[PDB]
């Protein structure tokens, strides 16, 4: 039934707030929380992400968390901001100084129990808790440290529930913080063991999209978050809207995740639009199909043609022909047959939603479990290794009480994940 | 020749040729009832053997109707018992799965405490 | 002087119905028992305080049907409820059933009606047993009764009236078993048995009476005539065969060979136009032709050992010997060495009585012959072969053994029937 | 006096048809009241019908079924009113074409209940002859329960005789696969318990209807019509006063030379079609050869394959007894290879001046032929096909049975064929 | 008397039950309130003191949705609220949840209601279980229930209606796992199972009803006709014939060999025009066309062990026999040497009835051919191979194991299937 949301850190809260702007609009809710939309479907599954409040108002089941008041203030002073329950804003003033150990161990831990009290409150309000969803940065402190800390601490209390994340991968193309690969690597390990599914939002892809495609010379975060949000409404459509399913996180997980350690998804979207720009002419069903399955439309900088799809789930939005859809969908896999594992029969599922997003007469979301994701992990390991080899910036970590072993362990666990991805990539049915 | 004369009757011999030869020749109730009883003993005993085989058939009928009853109960026992072991081994299995995954987390929870401890030592 | 007519089985009963029907006619008795206006008739009838003369007869049958038909007919008054004994279930064409099974059951009670019939006797001459040959009732029980009659009333004569089985007539497949089995038991106990081959009677009712398909009633019309022509001199004041012990002498030289051949004349029909009524010479010549023989066998190829010529009605002794004198002139008619070549003629002056409104016709003159011939074994060979085929393959035997009998008896019966067959060989030299 | 039991769908339909044909032939209307012409009818009425005073005539019929279906057909049927309401003995769990169900599990739960009724009906008899079972050998009730009733009765009335009307299963009429399993189990019981068994063959009843009666789509009505005809014809000497004047035990003693060899080949002449059309009389020789010919035997055997141990034949109506006798002797002379020499005068005739319903001249054959082993070889083969592979046995082992009980029933029936064999090869 | 209880597990089972029970009302002039203006239908509907005719049915599901659509549906009054059972959390397309984890929490409440329907049975014939092969509820819960009823009701007749998974008709990646585990667990507890290949019901709706993309309603309606046609011999009593349980004796030679193949005919579009009508010989021959098979298989290439024809409408023995003859000549109907070649026939008075505003046209006369062919074993092999592909690499296996299952429960289940496959080889041997 219902989902509890947690946004952590700067990026976490940044992409989180926008998800709430996107989906509240999609559900016919104004910044106060009063429903003022046409369709009865916008409410049919509204309880998934919202709480029914007094005065017939709706309030997001979301917990705002950070170690700096900064972004939480940006959010509050922001558009919907007054929409969230202000008790859920679990904030500290310390800061995490882009240090995993300040988040996971030192500073983070002091706030962690105050956060859990609020998550336990939202879990009690629930009729049937489905699982949890975290939006977080993997290169910072709060998102990477306190994020993974919360995942683990929640996991202790709700081992029965689905732990799903929107993890945003750091690229040097977007951020100068040298220690980001350290923080990335440490967080990936926590994910590989504590999350049922993770959507890999990679700032390398995000930047390259806004630049090479949307031709914005100096892309801001607002420009990148626009893609994150477009994707998020997409990846959560069947979760929110009534269709030909049913509508569950566990159901998605059981089908999309064949091997437990391998729950890292490559999101992708079609069409790619500029932040707040009016759409002119809509795309045909083949255009949507072709685009969606293209490297240039992927939310993670990995070439799907360099690996193999274990599982694929594709969600089409807007009023279109399912026979056209079913024709197109089967063409793709019949021509790209080599990029789909033969040992997972009928691994490409398709959901169609008659409700399109704002300003798009037709959308298409892609969720793939391609072995190609190793490319991203490798990219991080190389980035980590370079610095680790020289024991670079380590006293920022050892100064928080950490160990050089914890670091070597983390590298090793990353390396194993890549080898695991490669094994099934190379695996043949004969 | 003559034999006799009577009221409403008469009789007389009539020889046609003499006989060539002058010479001529050339019970117990105790034992009937002994033999009558004998036949009755036999008839009564073969009927008693017929009775033996007929009652031996009644036994067979009792055996099969019982086999059918026992076959159903052994079936219900096996079904009930297999399910008992199935539902238990399951509970047993799943429980250790969760108890171990909580230990793995509690072990990681141990680690965090020592990091906070290692930072204090460093001051 | 008294005489008990025992009627065992369906034949012996229906046969006993026909005879006492004829006696009541010949003596002038009503079906109520009373008679209006020569004492010798009383050798067969016991009078009551009501002047009614009740027959000295006991009817035995193991099924109610037949005897219940007596208690229905006009002659229902003639007999007492005690003298018409009926069981529940008959021997069902089974000798062994009639003897050992349903026999034992009814024996004692059957002897009681005889006892009480004999407890009313000055001195019983003997008993006249009527029955079939191949009936389960008219074989098994008859033989059982003869066993006890020979004990309980020993030394008193026994005159058997047997009905020899025939295919042309309502015969059953098991009859040859019953026939030999009964003869084996009723051999030592009979003193003189008069066989009646149903086949012979069948032809007689055809060729002469002109009845293609004769009823049992029509066949019994002649059986009563002949049986009455046999008993004639006992019921009346005659000279030839004045007692039962006379036949045992007059016809039975060798004791086992006690089966004389009967013969009757004239066989006459009423639904045919009037003509010159037959002479003594007419009916005496006829008496020798096997066309009127009571039993089917070749007398021409059989060595004789006795002869009688029992006449009735309007006869003259000269005219009688006038026919004897004419037959020895043409035919030889062989005889055994140890036996004298000649008859024992007797005339019972009483007239030939025929049923008023019956198949038979009113005749002034009538004759019957009693002739013991080795030729009678030609019918025992018929029976002995039929027995030998079935018994060879044990066909039907199980039924007899099922009633308590033994295969031990099946052979005992045939071995004795082969010994009796040799007695006709030892004699017919 | 005879007690009549009808078991199963087949047995109750067969039985209902006997009881209506004979009701007409005895002048008893569907209410139970005498309206007949001659008093010759009521003379031997005490064999099948009882009194109520009344005068009301109730048939000495006991109705048994493991489901109500058939019982209600009778109840709702025309002559169905005539039956004692207190004589309908039925369950609700149909045994469903399973001998082991009808014979053990289901049947046993209704046997004692039926027996009480026979006990009652036999007490009201001065002297009883025996029993009359009408049933199918391929079903469950007639096949299994009917054989169970025979066994139980044999224990209560050993001395009383067991007469049955046993209809033989054929793949022509009825598609149930298991029929051979039932019949072989049924036959095994009849070999040991009955005294006389009238082997009515559905193979033959169908072929007669089809090839000869020219019925393109033969129905059970048409099949049963021939059976009702033959049942009245084989009971002519029992329920009718003529020169014969006989019964059940006498019939068995004379028909059955050896114990086990008690399965008869019923016959009939002329082969009448339902209702349509009658017209034109038959000559005596036309009647004789018809009846003695295979195209008339209610059993699927060629009589020219074996040898008749004993033959019985009841002729009906006004005919020349001469003509009848004349043709029979001619037949035995011509086909003397097919009659046993070692059982003399083994062919037995009977005549009855009252002609049957509609047709004014009938002939009803009853042969105890060694040829009957052909009906058994057939049954045994169909059994063996399935049995060698142990097919459909689960349905039987589920009811408590063992594979041994099947192994024996076949063995015992094969031994019966080897028994009929001995006398087919035997001479004098 | 002769009572029959229908149990409907999961989404497929329930939705079919609705198609079934709707038609049943129409079939028996019954109104959706329970009232109605041959007493043989009482075997399926119990009657009350008020005169309402309540079905002898139990609707079960681990999640509420599907059942709630009936509790609010046009037939909210047709059933008892007690007899429509629901859980809160579903089986997440996982047998192990349906069976153990989640089913354990409902089973006793389910069995208790079956007991209360069992009481209203003067003489119960047995149970009819409608379920999917691939649902977590359809697989797990059904097998638990079957096992449980085999203790509760011992050897009492248990029949099945199982929806065989097809790619075109939804399906999920784990469905082979679900279908193989369920076959194995139910195999003993089942006395007879009627397989329904969703592809075939898809193909028929496409090729005959001319529906380009058929709905669940469309399929379920077609299915209901076939199912009703099979059960006609129990809700009706005609002199003509009508006789299940008998078919069942011929159909099942051995206990494991209890899977008949339905070959329903005629399927005619409700907009066919001149159409009226088809002879018995048309409809009989139709049964031998693979295009009409309930399961996609090749019995022209497989030996026969049984053949049953179930006519309904305006059928007369003349043409039936005349038809049977025309077929019985042709050499493609090859039976084995161990069982006869006769075709068991059954005939109804009540013609097939049509649904208000239906996809199908109204036929004067319809037939359903149940047969025991070694060609049904292909459906097993088809499924087994798909299972074999994933199991080889133990794909998705962890979701099962995580719920308390053992790897062996998959070996055992597969070995049993290979035995069932070997057993169908062995049986066709002459
Ligand atoms: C080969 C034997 C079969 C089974 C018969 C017969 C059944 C019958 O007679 N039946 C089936 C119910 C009853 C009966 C029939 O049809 C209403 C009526 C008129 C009847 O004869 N009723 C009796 C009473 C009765 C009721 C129930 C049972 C028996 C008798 C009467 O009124 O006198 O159908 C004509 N038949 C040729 C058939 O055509 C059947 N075909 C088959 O069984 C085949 C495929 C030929 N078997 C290899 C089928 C297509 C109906
Ligand atoms: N001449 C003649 N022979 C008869 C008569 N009744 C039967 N028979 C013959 O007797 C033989 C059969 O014996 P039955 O006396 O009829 O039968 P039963 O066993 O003695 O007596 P039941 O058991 O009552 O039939 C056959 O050869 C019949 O032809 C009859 O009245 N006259
Ligand atoms: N023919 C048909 N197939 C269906 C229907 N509903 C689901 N399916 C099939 O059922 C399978 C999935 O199983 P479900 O019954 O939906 O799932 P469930 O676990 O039993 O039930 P839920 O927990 O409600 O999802 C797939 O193979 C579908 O094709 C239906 O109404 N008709
Ligand atoms: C109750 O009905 C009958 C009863 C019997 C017989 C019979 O067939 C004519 C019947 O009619 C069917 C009978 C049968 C066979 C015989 O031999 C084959 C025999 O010798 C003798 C007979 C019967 N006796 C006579 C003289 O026919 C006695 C038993
Ligand atoms: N797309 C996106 N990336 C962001 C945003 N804010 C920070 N980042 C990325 O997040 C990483 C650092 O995490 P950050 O959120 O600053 O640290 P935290 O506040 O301590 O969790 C870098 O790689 C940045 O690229 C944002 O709003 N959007
Ligand atoms: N001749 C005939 N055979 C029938 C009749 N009814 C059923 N049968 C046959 O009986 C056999 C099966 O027995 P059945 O009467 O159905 O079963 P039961 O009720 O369990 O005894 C098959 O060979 C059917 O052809 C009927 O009335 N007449
Ligand atoms: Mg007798
Ligand atoms: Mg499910």
């Amino acid at each position: 039934r219902e989902i509890v949301h947690i946004q952590a850190g700067q990026c976490g809260n940044q992409i989180g707030a926008k998800f709430w702007e996107v989906i509240s609009d999609e559900h016919g809710i104004d910044p106060t929380g009063s429903y003022h939309g046409d369709s009865d479907l916008q409410l049919e599954r509204i309880n998934v992400y919202y709480n029914e409040a007094t005065g017939n108002k709706y309030v997001p089941r979301a917990i705002l968390v950070d170690l700096e008041p900064g972004t939480m203030d940006s959010v509050r002073s922001g558009p919907f901001g007054q929409i969230f329950r202000p008790d859920n804003f679990v904030f500290g003033q310390s800061g995490a100084g882009n240090n995993w150990a300040k988040g996971h161990y030192t500073e983070g831990a002091e706030l962690v129990d105050s956060v859990l009290d609020v998550v336990r409150k939202e879990s009690e309000s629930c009729d049937c808790l489905q699982g949890f969803q975290l939006t977080h940065s993997l290169g910072g402190g709060t998102g990477s440290g306190m994020g993974t800390l919360l995942i683990s601490k929640i996991r202790e209390e709700y081992p029965d529930r689905i732990m799903n994340t929107f993890s945003v991968m750091p690229s040097p193309k977007v951020s100068d913080t040298v220690v980001e690969p350290y923080n990335a690597t440490l967080s990936v390990h926590q994910l590989v063991e504590n999350t049922d599914e993770t959507y890999s939002i990679d700032n390398e892809a995000l930047y390259d999209i806004c630049f090479r495609t949307l031709k914005l010379t100096t892309p801001t975060y607002g420009d990148l978050n626009h893609l994150v949000s477009a994707t998020m409404s997409g990846v959560t459509t069947c979760l929110r809207f009534p269709g030909q399913l049913n509508a569950d996180l566990r159901k998605l997980a059981v089908n999309m995740v064949p091997f437990p350690r391998l729950h890292f998804f490559m999101p992708g979207f079609a069409p790619l639009t500029s932040r707040g720009s009016q759409q002119y002419r809509a795309l045909t069903v083949p255009e949507l199909t072709q685009q969606m399955f293209d490297s240039k439309n992927m939310m993670a900088a990995c070439d799907p043609r360099h690996g193999r799809y274990l599982t694929v789930a594709a969600v089409f939005r807007g009023r279109m022909s399912m026979k056209e859809v079913d024709e197109q969908m089967l063409n793709v896999q019949n021509k790209n047959s080599s990029y789909f594992v033969e040992w997972i029969p009928n691994n490409v599922k398709t959901a169609v939603c008659d409700i399109p997003p704002r300003g798009l007469k037709m959308s298409a979301t892609f969720i793939g479990n391609s072995t190609a994701i190793q490319e991203l992990f490798k990219r991080i390991s190389e980035q980590f290794t370079a610095m680790f080899r020289r024991k670079a910036f380590l006293h920022w970590y050892t100064g928080e009480g950490m160990d050089e072993m914890e670091f070597t362990e983390a590298e090793s666990n990353m390396n194993d994940l890549v080898s695991e991805y490669q094994q099934y990539q190379d695996a043949t049915a004969d | 020749i003559e034999l006799n004369k009577a009221t409403s009757g008469q009789s007389w011999e009539v020889i046609l040729k003499p006989p060539s030869f002058d010479g001529v020749p050339e019970p117990s109730l105790e034992e009937i009832q002994k033999k009558l009883e004998a036949a009755e003993e036999r008839r009564k005993y073969q009927e008693a053997e017929l009775l033996k085989h007929l009652a031996e058939k009644r036994e067979h009928e009792r055996e099969v109707i019982q086999k059918a009853i026992e076959e159903n109960n052994n079936f219900i026992k096996m079904a009930k018992e297999k399910l008992a072991q199935k539902m238990e081994s399951n509970k047993e299995n799943r429980e250790a799965h969760l108890a171990a995954m909580l230990e793995r987390l509690q072990e990681k929870d141990k680690h965090a405490e020592e990091v906070r401890k290692n930072k204090e030592l460093k001051e | 002087r008294e005489c008990i007519s025992i009627h065992v089985g369906q034949a012996g009963v229906q046969i006993g119905n026909a005879c006492w029907e004829l006696y009541c006619l010949e003596h002038g008795i009503q079906p109520d028992g009373q008679m209006p206006s020569d004492d010798s008739f009383n050798t067969f009838f016991s009078e009551t305080g009501a002047g009614k003369h009740v027959p000295r007869a006991v009817f035995v049958d193991l099924e109610p049907t037949v005897i219940d038909e007596v208690r229905t007919g006009t002659y229902r008054q003639l007999f007492h409820p005690e003298q018409l004994i009926t069981g529940k279930e008959d021997a069902a064409n089974n000798y062994a059933r009639g003897h050992y099974t349903i026999g034992k059951e009814i024996i004692d009670l059957v002897l009681d009606r005889i006892r009480k019939l004999a407890d009313q006797c000055t001195g019983l001459q003997g008993f006249l047993v009527f029955h079939s040959f191949g009936g389960g009732t008219g074989s098994g029980f008859t033989s059982l009764l003869m066993e006890r009659l020979s004990v309980d009333y020993g030394k008193k004569s026994k005159l058997e009236f047997s009905i020899y089985p025939a295919p042309q007539v309502s015969t059953a497949v098991v009859e040859p078993y019953n026939s030999i089995l009964t003869t084996h038991t009723t051999l030592e106990h009979s003193d003189c048995a008069f066989m009646v081959d149903n086949e012979a009677i069948y032809d007689i009712c055809r060729r002469n009476l002109d009845i293609e398909r004769p009823t049992y009633t029509n066949l019994n019309r002649l059986i009563g005539q002949i049986v009455s022509s046999i008993t004639a001199s006992l019921r009346f004041d005659g000279a030839l065969n004045v007692d039962l012990t006379e036949f045992q002498t007059n016809l039975v030289p060798y004791p086992r060979i006690h089966f004389p051949l009967a013969t009757y004349a004239p066989v006459i029909s009423a639904e045919k136009a009037y003509h010159e009524q037959l002479s003594v010479a007419e009916i005496t010549n006829a008496c020798f032709e096997p066309a009127n023989q009571m039993v089917k066998c070749d007398p021409r190829h059989g060595k004789y050992m006795a002869c009688c010529l029992l006449y009735r009605g309007d006869v003259v002794p000269k005219d009688v010997n006038a026919a004897i004198a004419t037959i020895k002139t043409k035919r030889t008619i062989q005889f055994v060495d140890w036996c004298p070549t000649g008859f024992k003629v007797g005339i019972n002056y009483q007239p030939p009585t025929v049923v008023p409104g019956g198949d038979l016709a009113k005749v002034q003159r009538a004759v019957c012959m009693l002739s013991n011939t080795t030729a009678i074994a030609e019918a025992w060979a018929r029976l002995d072969h039929k027995f030998d085929l079935m018994y060879a393959k044990r066909a039907f035997v199980h039924w007899y053994v099922g009633e308590g009998m033994e295969e031990g008896e099946f052979s005992e019966a045939r071995e004795d029937m082969a010994a009796l067959e040799k007695d006709y060989e030892e004699v017919g030299v």
